[PDB]
């Protein structure tokens, strides 16, 4: 159960690294924000999903 | 409409036509500074011996008690008082007010208020003259140092008896005791400060020599070169681009200040920021953060300590330390 | 005056004592050619500390 | 040490990531 | 006691006021300066 | 000795009130410039 | 202020007021004094607060007198919490013995003219013989400075140079009492204690006291001065 | 020490304090990249 | 040395707080062009102030 | 050195001040 | 006796400062 | 962004370019708050990773874990740490919150609206709309009042706060009946800052602390409502400057004041900064050394009431200038220290001799010895002891570090207030760029200066 916690937290680590390297790039890209709306929405959504998943799994681990 | 009494007083105070500007910061600066000046002069002339250490032995400090100008010093407040506010009215009489160090704490409080309002008055006159306002900021560095040595160090150490005594040999005493206790020499902030006065002197000599080396010929050999300048002229009185060329081929063509405003900004900012850093160094060492400690850093393969230059500095520090307060210690650790 | 009056100290006399402390505690390790193997009972100090 | 290696890879990954953003914005069009 | 003191060190008195005459004169001086500042208004 | 404290309190209060109401008396309008 | 409500006050209520330097004042009990029961007693918390400090001077026309001074130190003049034991007799004869406690308190005063008079106001080793209306005796007065004290030029008995090293040629002859010989000789005092307003219900006594004792002899540099201390006192029996 | 679940994440804990200093340095990097206009 | 550091700081501050306009821009360093025959700061204003 | 120092200080006050006063009065005479 | 001379020298410097402030050569502004 | 040509502001003053750009200004602020929350969380996680439980927290270089433990998290009686999990929770919550705040700041700085008034007039403001600016100020006072009442609630109903004055050596306590007396609360405010009084540093019980927090929370909420429902009066308009730089300078002066007072709190106070977490105060260490050597020289068969020092003033006990019994030596300068291991030994006359003789306690003597060996004197290499010591103790007190850094920040922020007060005044006046060169005010005045 701690193994699931570590897997989800490592996934959050990579997802946050991707958000750090991508969100300013997407935002300041010339007319790239409009066609990267789906990618940014999915990235922030999976980031929040991982955050609340790690939060729940901290109770079971 | 200018009829009312407050109007007359107010326009007199804010008047730029006075020989010395008074202003609203001046209505505080003038009385506090005359109070501190009067008490400092009377105390330097004839202050009775002041018990600095709290151990029932006073230090004389005044000329009428056999001191010359180098030795004479307004001795700090007693160690028994600590940071307690000790006005004249709090003491039983003027005489024991004097013996416990009242004149010092009075003069230091008034000097604090005087330099703070001197800074405010500098800003105020620049505002009334259409000037730019940051001469107060440049003056904040000697004010910072004055606060650091007269109030901030006593707050950090717990008594005004650790403040700088108002005198010459007393100042030297403050420096020696301070290095003994905190190792100011090996403190990076004091290194920046020393670099600040050395640089202030260096760039002062540099600026003065480059301007004097480029003054345009206007007078004869038998007249002062200063007579080539008249007050209020609009012409440039020296060859700025020629001085730039000289400086560039002397040190670095490209790393030379090609802007006079850049040169004067460096002139203003370098000693000011360095005196800020050394004033904050004194403040840091008020709260006992101290300088670099490299005592017995270097050791051999056996673990045997090799003395170093910092270790000779430390031996000098022990010499300084075992002499400050020769009779005031009852305990081995100097936590006071 | 300080010699003839055992109660008269100034910051000047304090500096003189500090200087003597510096000399005696610094000499042995600063001037090694003098081989100053001074015993610790003759080194001048204050109280406690 | 494994812990030391992870500390250095995290340090290099973070230190590279900032100028990586700036370089990617410098080569991917602009508006920087 | 061998002498008389105001013995107001410590104790945290409001504005260091040990007799109320000090508070009354602080109040009076600020009040009269505010009074002259107020009667000399509607100016400039 | 209390008398000296009363007089000094009057002095300090008077000068501090002078400072306060002097800055309250439309000081940012005493610029020499336009506006 | 009695011993009762003083202990009713906390440390924060007494700090900075000077109540702690003032001996308890008794309003209950009788000033009849003689109504204390005789016997062997063991006093605790012997307290003495001076109300005057005067010094014998030499008037230049030839008079000898005590003239009032100004206290240089703050409220550091009383002695509190001293133990002991005494014997009181039915015929009125008392002896007084004090052993422990804060039985000394350094105090500095100015004679007119701005001369400093330090002294060690002590009552230690007091053995007063007499009656209950007044009993007098002698007490030990230590020097002032310990042997480990360092003067302005170093020096001193235990720790010090014993010679003016500040000039490498003059270290003998006339300055014997400055460097060559140091004196820490303890002095002897004379005190007269009177008893008034005795409370025999709770076993406490009070009154006034008198004392003549030497001032700081320091190292032999100047002749000592003689201090006449007057004040009140307080003591609890058993 | 971190809880027993998060013990292997201590190395990436150890580098996180210096990140604001990296942020001010990154502001200077960006200004150098836009040629300090 | 102390008076020279004072002179350095006080001269720089005085020159930059008595600057003439030559502006149309909140940065003053670009109001200086070193091939000109006119002063940049008011020696009169500085003299009156000090 | 109690009276020799006094005459040394006295001459150091007088001679350069007198020289400077010569020169300044000479200048201020000629406008 | 030395203190007289020190006080003389100090208030002499103070008098020099007073005269240099309030009795200076005015700036001619021509 | 903008450049020198379009704004007149060089790169080294680039944030001034966004003085009048409300959306970008908001983005800069939100990203900055993300940095503050980020540092709080990241350093909290660093500390709990580098925390060691068999040592007290002042020996490991910790500045945030003491702050959390004063609220009553993970510590019990004696200040001993029982759980690092609440500290872990605070760290991770802050780090996630900083991710959200950093996204908000980056968004509003990069692709957010440039100016907010054309599309979002509620958040739209200009620096001269005093009504809108006082509305913003009022919203923030309600926010800060809710923060103060949040602390009040934590002390009253959510586990209480750590009380170092609790009997036994400090314990977490539910505060009941905080002081609501205005005289007691504002007597701290109008108190002198000198010795024995110390302004508001001398607050010594959580009763006063929580009562002042009730008071300040209610004033903040009331003043927030007042600022939302008012506008500054004409005297305030005639006295103040109404530029964004002026509001910045006012904030700079106030937070410089806060930094200086925070330095003095960390250095002197021991009830909001308990010594069990932060290490002893400056006075605490010296009084501790005197107290320890007093009890050792009682154990070695000697009377401490007697036995005057080398100056004859007392080796162990002496008289303060106000008459009470205090510890002898140079620590007499710290005679106004008040701590949990001296008050049970202090009577009306200061230190009581019979209580010092008989009513000693083992916890007090070990606390005093540990405070003696861990005094706030160290080097900036973290070399404990005075500057003459050996590289053998790796220790500098958190009180030293906090007071040091926050005095430095308070001073530099006072200097920034100077700079900005001057620049705001000269900008409202019109000569922030220099003299007119044709309408110079100095040439229009009389001669002789
Ligand atoms: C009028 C204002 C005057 C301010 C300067 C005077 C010096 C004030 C001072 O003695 O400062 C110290 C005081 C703290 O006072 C201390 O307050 C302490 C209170 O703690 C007491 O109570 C505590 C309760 O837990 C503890 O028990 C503690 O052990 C116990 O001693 C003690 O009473 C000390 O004796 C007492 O000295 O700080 C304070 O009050 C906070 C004041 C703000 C700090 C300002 C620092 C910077 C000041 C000027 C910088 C100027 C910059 C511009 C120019 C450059
Ligand atoms: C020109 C261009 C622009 C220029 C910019 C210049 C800016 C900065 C330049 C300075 C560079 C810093 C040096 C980096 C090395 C270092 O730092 O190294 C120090 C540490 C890392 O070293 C570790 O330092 C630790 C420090 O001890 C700490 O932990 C110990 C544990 O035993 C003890 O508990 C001790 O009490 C506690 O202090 C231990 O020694 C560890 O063994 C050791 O590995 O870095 C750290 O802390 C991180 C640093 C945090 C401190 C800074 C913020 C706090 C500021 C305080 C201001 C105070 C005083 C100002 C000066 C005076
Ligand atoms: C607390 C620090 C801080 C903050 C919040 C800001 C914020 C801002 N600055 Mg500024 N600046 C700073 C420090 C800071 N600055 C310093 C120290 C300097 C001196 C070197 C400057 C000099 C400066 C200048 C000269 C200018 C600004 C400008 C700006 C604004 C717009 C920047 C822009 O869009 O251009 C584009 C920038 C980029 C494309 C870089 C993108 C990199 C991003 C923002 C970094 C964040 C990535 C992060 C790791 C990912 C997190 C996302 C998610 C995972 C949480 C903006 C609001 C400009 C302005 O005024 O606007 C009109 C401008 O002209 N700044
Ligand atoms: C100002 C608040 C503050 C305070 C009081 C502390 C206090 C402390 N920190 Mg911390 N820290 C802070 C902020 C603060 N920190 C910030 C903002 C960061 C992010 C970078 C960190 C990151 C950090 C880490 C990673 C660690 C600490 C650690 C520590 C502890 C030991 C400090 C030490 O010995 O280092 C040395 C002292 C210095 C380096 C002082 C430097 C002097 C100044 C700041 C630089 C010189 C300025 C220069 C002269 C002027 C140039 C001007 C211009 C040109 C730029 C100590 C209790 C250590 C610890 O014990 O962990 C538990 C540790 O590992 N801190
Ligand atoms: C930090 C939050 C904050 C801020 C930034 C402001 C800002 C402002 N308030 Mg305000 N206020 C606040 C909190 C705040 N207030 C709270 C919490 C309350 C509820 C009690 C009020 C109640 C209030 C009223 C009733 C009024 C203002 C007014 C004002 C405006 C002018 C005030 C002034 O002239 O300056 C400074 C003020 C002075 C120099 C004179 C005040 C007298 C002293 C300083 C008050 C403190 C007393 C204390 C003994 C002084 C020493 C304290 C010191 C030792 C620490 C100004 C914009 C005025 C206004 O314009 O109305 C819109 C006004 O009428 N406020
Ligand atoms: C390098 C930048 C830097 C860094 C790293 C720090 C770091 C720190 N500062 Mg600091 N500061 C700085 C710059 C910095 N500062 C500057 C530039 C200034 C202006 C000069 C200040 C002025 C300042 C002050 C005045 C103070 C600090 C303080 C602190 C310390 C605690 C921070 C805190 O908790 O604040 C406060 C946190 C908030 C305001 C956010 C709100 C938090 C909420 C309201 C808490 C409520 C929780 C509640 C109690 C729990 C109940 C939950 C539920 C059950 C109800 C911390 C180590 C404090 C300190 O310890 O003094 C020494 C302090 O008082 N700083
Ligand atoms: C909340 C506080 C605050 C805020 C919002 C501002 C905001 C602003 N300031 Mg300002 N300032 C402040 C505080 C503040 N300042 C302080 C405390 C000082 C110190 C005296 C200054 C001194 C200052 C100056 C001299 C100037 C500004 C300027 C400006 C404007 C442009 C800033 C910019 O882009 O510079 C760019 C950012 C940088 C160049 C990065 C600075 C790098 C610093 C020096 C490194 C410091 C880090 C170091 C570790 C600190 C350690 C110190 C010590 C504690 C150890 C802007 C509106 C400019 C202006 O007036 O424009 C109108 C300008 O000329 N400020
Ligand atoms: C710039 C940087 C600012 C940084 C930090 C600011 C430092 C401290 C902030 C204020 C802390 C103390 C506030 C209370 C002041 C107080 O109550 O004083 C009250 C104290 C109390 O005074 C004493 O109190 C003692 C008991 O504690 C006794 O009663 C004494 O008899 C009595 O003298 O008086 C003072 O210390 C001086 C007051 C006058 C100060 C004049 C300067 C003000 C200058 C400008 C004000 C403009 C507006
Ligand atoms: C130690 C004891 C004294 C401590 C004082 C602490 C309590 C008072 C602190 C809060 C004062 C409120 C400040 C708001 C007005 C200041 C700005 C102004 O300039 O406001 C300007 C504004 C312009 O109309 O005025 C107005 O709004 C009028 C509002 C102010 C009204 C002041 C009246 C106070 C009573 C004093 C008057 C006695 C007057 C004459 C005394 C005669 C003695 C012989
Ligand atoms: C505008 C601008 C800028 C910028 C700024 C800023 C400030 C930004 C930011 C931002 C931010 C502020 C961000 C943040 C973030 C965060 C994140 C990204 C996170 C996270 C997470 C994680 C992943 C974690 C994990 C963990 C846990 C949970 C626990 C254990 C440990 C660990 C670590 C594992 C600059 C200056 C450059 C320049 C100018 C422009
Ligand atoms: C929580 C707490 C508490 C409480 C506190 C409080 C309650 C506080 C407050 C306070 C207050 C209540 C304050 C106030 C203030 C004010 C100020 C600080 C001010 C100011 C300003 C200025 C400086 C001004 C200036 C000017 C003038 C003079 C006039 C007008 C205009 C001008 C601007 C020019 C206690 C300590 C108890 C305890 C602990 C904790
Ligand atoms: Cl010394
Ligand atoms: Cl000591
Ligand atoms: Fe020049
Ligand atoms: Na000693």
């Amino acid at each position: 159960m701690t193994s699931i916690l570590q897997i989800a937290l490592l996934g959050l680590v990579l997802v946050s690294f991707a958000l750090v390297v991508g969100v300013p790039v997407v935002f300041a890209s010339p007319n790239g924000w409009t066609e990267n709306k789906g990618v940014v929405f999915s990235g922030l959504s999976v980031w929040f999903l991982l955050v609340f998943a790690v939060g729940v799994f901290n109770s079971f681990a | 409409e200018n009829t009312s009494l407050w109007a007359r007083f107010c326009e007199w105070i804010t008047s730029t036509e006075n020989r010395l500007y008074i202003g609203w910061f001046g209505v505080i600066m003038i009385p506090t500074l005359l109070t501190a000046i009067s008490v400092y002069i009377i105390a330097f002339i004839a202050a009775p011996p002041v018990d600095i250490d709290g151990i029932r032995e006073p230090v004389s400090g005044s000329l009428l008690y056999g001191n010359n100008i180098i030795t004479g010093a307004v001795v700090p407040t007693s160690n028994a008082i600590g940071l307690h506010f000790y006005p004249i009215w709090e003491a039983a009489s003027l005489d024991e007010w004097l013996y416990n160090g009242g004149p010092y704490q009075l003069v230091v409080c008034h000097f604090f208020l005087g330099v703070c309002c001197y800074m405010g008055r500098e800003w105020e006159l620049s505002y009334r003259l259409g000037m730019r306002p940051w001469i107060a900021v440049a003056y904040s560095a000697p004010v910072a140092a004055a606060t650091a040595v007269f109030i901030i160090y006593p707050i950090g150490q717990g008594s005004f008896s650790d403040g700088m005594p108002l005198g010459i040999s007393g100042t030297f005493n403050f420096m020696i005791v301070f290095q003994a206790e905190h190792n100011i020499l090996m403190h990076p902030f004091h290194m920046f400060g020393v670099a600040g006065v050395f640089g202030g002197s260096l760039f002062s000599a540099m600026h003065g020599s480059l301007v004097t080396s480029s003054l345009i010929r206007e007078t004869t050999e038998n007249e002062s070169a200063n007579a080539g300048y008249k007050f209020g002229q609009e012409e440039e009185t020296y060859n700025i681009v020629a001085a730039h060329g000289y400086f560039g081929r002397l040190i670095f063509q490209y790393a030379s200040f090609n802007n006079s405003r850049s040169l004067h900004f460096f002139l203003a900012v370098w000693p000011v920021v360095c005196i800020w850093l050394t004033a904050l160094g004194i403040s840091t060492m008020a709260f006992n953060l101290n300088g670099f400690n490299f005592n017995q850093s270097v050791v051999d393969s056996n673990g045997r300590v090799l003395n170093t230059w910092a270790d000779i500095i430390n031996r000098a520090n022990l010499g300084m330390e075992v002499m400050h307060e020769r009779n005031a210690h009852n305990f081995p650790l100097d936590l006071a | 005056r300080a010699a003839e009056d055992p109660e008269f100290e100034t910051f000047y006399t304090k500096n003189i004592l500090l200087n003597e402390g510096i000399r005696a505690w610094m000499a042995a390790q600063d001037q090694p050619h003098e081989k100053l193997t001074l015993p610790e009972e003759v080194l001048p100090r204050g109280n406690a500390l | 040490s494994l812990t030391l290696i992870l500390q250095l890879v995290a340090l290099f990954a973070v230190v590279a990531a900032g100028p990586l953003v700036v370089v990617l914005l410098s080569v991917r069009g602009g508006n920087l | 006691l061998v002498d008389d003191r105001m013995n107001g060190d410590g104790t945290g008195l409001p504005f260091g006021v040990n007799d109320g005459i000090l508070g009354w004169v602080i109040a009076g001086t600020l009040g009269t300066i505010w009074a002259i500042y107020f009667v000399s208004q509607k100016d400039l | 000795m209390l008398t000296l404290k009363i007089f000094v309190y009057t002095v300090v209060t008077f000068f501090v009130g002078l400072f306060i109401f002097g800055f309250l008396s439309n000081d940012p309008s005493r610029n020499p410039g336009k506006g | 202020l009695t011993y009762d409500e003083l202990q009713g006050l906390t440390y924060l209520q007494v700090k900075g007021t000077g109540i702690a330097n003032t001996c308890p004042v008794v309003e209950q009990g009788t000033s009849n004094v003689r109504e204390l029961k005789p016997g062997d007693y063991k006093l605790e918390k012997f307290c003495m607060e001076p109300t005057s400090f005067t010094v014998k001077e030499e008037d230049a026309k030839g008079r000898e007198e005590f003239v009032k001074t100004k206290l240089l130190t703050r409220l550091t003049y009383g002695l509190d919490g001293m133990n002991g034991s005494m014997k009181i007799n039915n015929d009125g004869s008392v002896e007084f013995r004090e052993d422990e406690g804060l039985d000394y308190a350094a105090t500095t005063v100015k004679l007119p003219g701005g001369e400093y008079v330090p002294f060690l106001f002590t009552i230690k080793e007091f053995d007063g013989k007499g009656t209950l209306d007044s009993f007098s005796g002698d007490f030990l007065v230590p020097s002032y400075r310990g042997s480990t004290f360092l003067d302005p030029k170093g020096r001193g008995g235990a720790t010090g140079y014993d010679n003016a090293i500040a000039l490498p040629a003059k270290a003998d002859a006339d300055e014997i009492q400055r460097l060559n010989n140091k004196s820490y000789t303890p002095g002897k005092g004379s005190a007269v204690f009177s008893v008034a307003k005795v409370d025999t219900e709770t076993g406490e006594i009070a009154g006034v006291f008198e004392s003549i004792q030497p001032s700081d002899t320091e190292m032999g540099a100047h002749p000592a001065k003689d201090i006449k201390i007057t004040g009140l006192w307080y003591g609890q029996l058993t | 020490k971190l809880p027993e679940a998060y013990a292997p994440f201590s190395p990436i804990v150890d580098v996180l304090p210096i990140i604001p200093v990296l942020f001010i340095l990154l502001a200077f990097v960006w200004q150098a990249s836009v040629s300090f206009r | 040395v102390l008076g020279a550091a004072l002179l350095c700081a006080i001269h720089g501050a005085t020159v930059e707080n008595t600057l003439f306009e030559d502006g149309d821009g909140a940065n003053t360093f670009r109001a200086f062009n070193p091939t000109q025959a006119e002063e940049t700061y008011s020696m009169v204003t500085a003299n009156r102030f000090w | 050195v109690n009276i020799l120092g006094l005459t040394a200080t006295a001459l150091f006050i007088i001679i350069p001040t007198s020289f400077l006063l010569i020169l300044y009065v000479k200048t201020a005479a000629s406008e | 006796m030395e203190a007289l001379v020190y006080t003389f020298l100090l208030i002499g410097t103070l008098g020099i400062i007073f005269f240099s402030i309030f009795f200076r050569e005015p700036p001619r502004i021509a | 962004g903008r450049d020198q040509e379009t704004t007149g502001f060089a790169w080294w003053a680039g944030n001034a370019r966004l003085i009048n750009l409300s959306g970008k200004l908001l983005g800069a602020h939100v990203a900055h708050a993300g940095l503050i929350v980020f540092w709080a969380g990241a350093m909290n996680l660093f500390e709990v990773s580098h925390f060691v439980p068999e040592k007290p927290m002042y020996e490991q270089g910790l500045i945030l874990l003491p702050h959390i433990a004063t609220l009553g998290y993970g510590v019990g009686p004696g200040g001993e740490v029982l759980d690092t999990f609440p500290y872990f929770v605070s760290g991770v919550l802050h780090l996630i919150s900083s991710a959200v705040l950093g996204f908000g700041g980056v968004y509003h700085s990069l692709i957010g609206p440039e100016t907010l008034e054309e599309s979002y007039p509620f958040f739209g403001y200009v620096w001269k709309d005093k009504n809108k600016m006082t509305n913003i100020l009022g919203y923030h006072l309600i926010i800060l009042g809710c923060g103060a009442w949040l602390l009040v609630l934590k002390a009253l109903y959510f586990g209480g706060v750590y009380d170092t004055w609790a009997p036994g050596g400090g314990d977490v306590r539910i505060i009941s009946n905080p002081t609501t007396n205005a005289a007691i609360i504002f007597g701290y405010i109008v108190k002198s800052p000198f010795g024995g009084d110390g302004w508001i540093v001398s607050v010594d019980n959580l009763e006063d602390i929580i009562g002042g927090h009730i008071w300040i929370g209610t004033l903040c909420i009331l003043g927030g409502i007042w600022h939302i429902y008012t506008t500054p009066w004409p005297w305030a308009r005639r006295a103040f400057v109404w530029s964004g730089e002026a509001y910045l300078s006012y904030s700079l002066a106030a937070v410089s004041l806060m930094g200086f007072t925070a330095c003095c709190f960390a250095w002197f106070n021991n009830t909001a900064y308990p010594s069990e977490f932060y290490g002893p105060t400056g006075p605490e260490a010296s009084q501790a050394q005197a107290f320890t050597f007093l009890v050792r020289d009682q154990r070695l068969g000697a009377n401490v009431a007697s036995a005057q020092g080398p100056t004859g003033l007392g080796k162990y006990l002496m008289r303060s200038p106000t008459g009470e019994i205090i510890f002898g030596g140079e620590t007499m300068r710290f005679w106004d220290f008040r701590g949990p291991w001296v008050e049970p030994l202090r009577g009306p006359s200061g230190l009581d001799l019979v209580k010092l003789k008989n009513d000693i306690q083992p916890w007090q003597e070990r606390r005093a010895a540990e405070y003696m060996t861990h005094a706030p004197l160290g080097s900036l290499n973290s070399v404990g002891g005075v500057a003459t010591e050996i590289n053998a103790v790796n220790f500098v007190s958190p009180r030293s570090w906090l007071a040091t850094s926050h005095f430095c920040l308070g001073f530099f922020f006072f200097v920034g207030h100077l700079w900005h007060a001057g620049r705001a005044r000269a900008a409202a006046a019109g000569f922030e760029k220099g003299i007119d060169r044709v309408d110079e005010p100095v040439l229009s005045m009389r001669p002789l200066d």
